[PDB]
């Protein structure tokens, strides 16, 4: 269960490719895997985990 | 009688030498550079400090 996590733009170009980076600062139960996922279509996710 | 040369006498503190026949380091006027880069040597933001 996640906790205390804030997420920072440190990088951004809206190019076709994967052309942006988010740091989200975390402070976690405990060790696992997350789903990370955009409900809106503001922006696509490499990763789905 | 033929008064000092151009050594002595230019303008703008220039230096005029002889084969061929110049003048060097003269302070006046501004070079008006024009740089093409091209898009490859943009890095990117995270990989800079």
């Amino acid at each position: 269960t996640l906790s205390a996590a804030e997420c920072t733009l440190n990088e951004c170009v809206y190019s076709s490719d994967f052309g942006g980076i988010a740091t989200v600062k975390y402070s976690a139960s405990k060790s696992g895997k997350c789903a990370v996922h955009v409900p809106s279509g503001t922006a696509t996710l490499k990763e789905a985990a | 009688d033929k008064a000092p040369s151009l050594k002595f006498t230019a303008p703008f503190g220039c230096e005029i030498y002889t084969n061929p026949i110049r003048a060097e380091n003269c302070a006046v006027g501004s070079i008006p550079l024009a740089f093409d880069i091209p898009d490859a040597l943009f890095t990117r933001v995270s990989e800079t400090p």
